[PDB]
Order: C-alpha cells, then structure tokens, then sequence
C-alpha cells in the first residue's frame, strides 16, 4: 500500500518562509520522481518542479525558481520543499505526487498523491470561535423530520474541524465551507434526524479549532 | 508555455448518458520521440487529483473503460460512454510535451437530476450569542436543484442587505442535490427592536418566493 502523507495546513507571515513535507511509504523511495503542483482558488493547477531522491537531481518550472527549494531524505522517505519569501501568490494548496512517468519506458506506473496543504499567507490575529447551538423554532419541518444546526464563528485562521455525535450521526449532516468576513471565518452544519430521535437523545456538535488549541462540544437542547 | 483551453467550462448530464470534453493547445503536442504526452486527470469533491489517461488514449489501472480519450497535434477529447455518479467532479487535461508541464482550466461536470425543491429551517439567535452582545439569524435551504437560487432577508418587511454571509456546498455524490446557509448578522440591541424575521428564496421549483419566518416577543 503505496501512500503519501502531507503536512498540516500553515498560516504564514508575509515575507517569512516554510517547509513542508510529503512522507512516503510502501514503495522504493529512491527509484521514482516525486512531482510538486499548486492549486489556487480550486480549478486553477500549476506544475512546480520535480526531484528523483535517489540522486537528487531537481528541474524546475522557471516561475518559481528561487520560490522552491526540493529535497528529500533518503533515510525517512521524506520529500520537502521550502517556499521563501511568502507573498499573497503563495497561499494555495500544494500536493506532492509519485507521479508515475517511467522515462526509460516512456511509460507510466500508477499516481499517488498526497492530501495536500494549505498555506495561507497573513498577518492577522488566530482567534479562537465561538460555538452555537441552533435548535428548532420554524425549524423543525414540522414532525416526521427536524432539523438542527451549529453556529461556528469569528475564527482565525482555517481549519476548523466539526462532527456530530463525536462522528457517530454523518447521515443527513450538510457542513457549509468558511466564508472568510473581516479578518474571521464563520461555518455552519445542518443535521436532520427523525422527530422520534430528537430531544429523546441527545445530539451534539464537536469543534476543534487546532491553531488556537480550541476543542469545544456543544449540546442542542430546546 | 503552452496555453491549454478546456471546453465546456460546466458539463450537466444525466446518468446513462455520454460526455465529451474538449481540450486544445497552443503548440502540437507531438513529442520529437513521435509521442503525444496528453493526460487527463479527474479530482472529486474534496480529494486529489487522479489519473485517468495518459499518452491520449491510453487508461490507466483501475480506470474504467467507459471513459475514452483521443486527439492528436492540438485537438484532444475526453468522452464517457455513460454517466455514473461518480463521475462527477472537474476534468483537467495536461501535457508534458513541453516544458514547463501546463493544465486546462479545468471542465466541472454536473449530474443532471429531477427538479428538487428546498427544504427551508430558520433559527432565532442562541442565548448564548445573545449574552455576548451579538445575534446571528440562520437559514438553511436543503436538497434542492437546480443550484440556481436566490435568497433575500426581510426583517419587519424590508428587505436587509448588510450583514448577510451565504454558502453552498458541492453537488452530493449520494442524491445530486445542493445545499445553502444564509445568516443574517446584527447587534443584540437591533435584533430585540424588530418582531419579524423572513428568510426568502426564488427557485424553479415554486412561481413564489419560498418563505420561511419567525415572530420574535416574550412568554
Ligand atoms: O520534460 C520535458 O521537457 C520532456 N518531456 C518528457 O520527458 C515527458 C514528460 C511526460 P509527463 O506526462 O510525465 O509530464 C507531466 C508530469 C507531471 C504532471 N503533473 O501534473 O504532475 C503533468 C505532466
Ligand atoms: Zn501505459
Ligand atoms: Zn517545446
Ligand atoms: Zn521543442
Ligand atoms: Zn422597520
Ligand atoms: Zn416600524
Ligand atoms: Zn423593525
Ligand atoms: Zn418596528
């Protein structure tokens, strides 16, 4: 089982620099070039550079020599690549490959890729959220079904990471992405369950906020 | 570098039936070596990117063959034999033929479903928000499509422009319908001088304005 795991999402201040790393496992580090690309806003992707770590031989795409840096530690199956000088182009979500191409065979393996980190370039203030339960009042959908929410705002920066039910209720739970508002980002989940569930059981909201060490459940009650 | 142009931008399908998307180049793609180094990459809601074509036309392991590709020169075509629904996601071509490598713009293909109307909650602020001076009102319109929608807050029956933070989510995989929040912001002391509060939307679904209220008072 081939997998590529990255690092976790960074908050950079403008004009500092970063590494990040993409620690593989379950194939011959050496014997396969690891490829970089970048993803800004969602559909817009750019091809970075390229490292074989059995040798250390590296190309890069003109645009961002002197941006990154690759290497890569034989000894821990571990590609790096420092950014400098951050800027506002830089923040993005960067993926490291095993893309697959066999130059010699001028054929191709299977791709694997990482999960991607996200560097957000910034230099406001991490700020904690705030938790709010969201119970029924028109709300409810009458009986049959009813629906219930969880209110997270004001924080900085992304992410934030909420489960219902400690991840034990996922069936009908809608989670809205951040939208980011004056410096703060607000977030919210919808959960619909039968009306023989709720407020018979309890149903709660968990939030983890790791930048600020926030870790906060909050129990929807009528 | 070599500018790749993807069309269409959006591709809405029903299941069973056949896509095609095209992407074209600035340069040829022939290699010196007389091979063609166009691949198509496939990345769903929330994952990397994949692989599903490499050299043109041929699949990579694991991909199914319902999924095709072909071209040549500057000309290339991803078609799909019949749709599934987890076809849906954004299509990206790429070539390697010239350095440095360069991607479409990307092509986002939409599954074509039955027309679903919203299911519309509305929430009052949380004491909790209350205590601290602040007072969000919610709305959540669930499972509809189209994703055309649009939603106004009317408080005492005028319409609130400021204040208002909306949000979508991606089509579901598990029933193709999408999902919006709306909250309206306002002080504490603003929320308790008003008695009416009415999320609104316009969809396909209804020839009116789809609402959804509350009466603020106390008891
Ligand atoms: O390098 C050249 O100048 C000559 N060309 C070659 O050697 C062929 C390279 C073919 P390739 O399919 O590996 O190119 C790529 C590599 C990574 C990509 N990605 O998206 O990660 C996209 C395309
Ligand atoms: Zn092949
Ligand atoms: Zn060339
Ligand atoms: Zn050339
Ligand atoms: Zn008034
Ligand atoms: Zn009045
Ligand atoms: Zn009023
Ligand atoms: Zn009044």
């Amino acid at each position: 089982e081939m997998q590529l795991q990255q690092s976790g999402a960074e908050l950079l201040r403008p004009g500092t620099s970063v590494k990040l790393s993409c620690k593989t496992s379950g194939y011959i580090f050496t014997s396969y070039w690891i490829h970089w690309v970048k993803q800004r806003s969602g559909q817009g992707l750019e091809w970075i550079a390229r490292i074989y770590p059995g040798t250390g031989s590296t190309y890069y795409n003109e645009k961002f020599k002197g941006k990154a840096t690759l290497t890569a530690d034989k000894s821990s199956s571990t590609a790096y690549m420092q950014l400098s000088t951050l800027k506002s182009e830089d923040s993005a979500v960067y993926f490291c490959t095993r893309w697959g191409f066999i130059p010699v065979r001028e054929d191709y393996v299977m791709d694997y890729w990482g999960q991607g980190t996200l560097v957000t370039v910034s230099s406001a203030k991490t700020t904690a959220p705030s938790v709010y339960p969201l119970a029924p009042v028109c709300g409810d959908t009458t009986g049959s079904s009813v629906t219930l929410g969880c209110l997270v705002k004001g924080y900085f920066p992304e992410p934030v990471t909420l489960t219902w039910n400690s991840g034990s209720l996922s069936s009908g739970v809608h989670t809205f992405p951040a939208v980011l508002q004056s410096d703060l980002y607000t977030l919210s989940s919808s959960v619909t369950v039968t009306s023989s569930t709720w407020p018979s059981q309890s149903i709660t909201c968990n939030v983890a906020h790791p930048a600020s060490s926030t870790k906060v459940d909050k129990k929807i009650e009528p | 570098d070599i500018v790749m142009t993807q069309s269409p931008l959006t591709l809405s399908v029903t299941i069973g039936q056949p896509a095609s998307i095209s992407c074209k180049s600035s340069q040829s793609l022939l290699y010196s070596n007389g091979k063609t180094y166009l691949n198509w990459l496939l990345q769903r809601p929330g994952q990397s990117p994949k692989r599903l074509i490499h050299l043109v036309s041929k699949l990579d392991s694991g991909v199914p063959d319902r999924i095709t590709g072909s071209g040549s020169g500057t000309d290339f075509t991803l078609k799909i034999s019949r749709v599934e629904a987890a076809d849906l996601g954004v299509y990206y071509c790429v070539q390697g033929t010239h350095f440095p490598y360069t991607f479409g713009g990307g092509t986002k293909l939409e599954i074509l479903r039955a027309d679903a109307a919203p299911t519309v909650s509305i929430f009052p602020p949380s004491s909790e928000q209350l205590t601290s001076g602040g007072a969000s009102v919610v709305c959540f319109l669930n499972n509809f499509y189209p994703k055309d929608i649009n939603v106004k807050w009317k408080i005492d029956g005028s319409e609130r422009q400021n204040g208002v933070l909306n949000s979508w989510t991606d089509q579901d995989s598990k029933d193709s319908t999408y999902s919006m929040s709306s909250t309206l912001t306002l002080t504490k002391d603003e929320y308790e001088r008003h008695n009416s509060y009415t999320c609104e939307a316009t969809h396909k679904t209804s020839t009116s304005p789809i609402v959804k209220s509350f009466n603020r008072n106390e008891c």
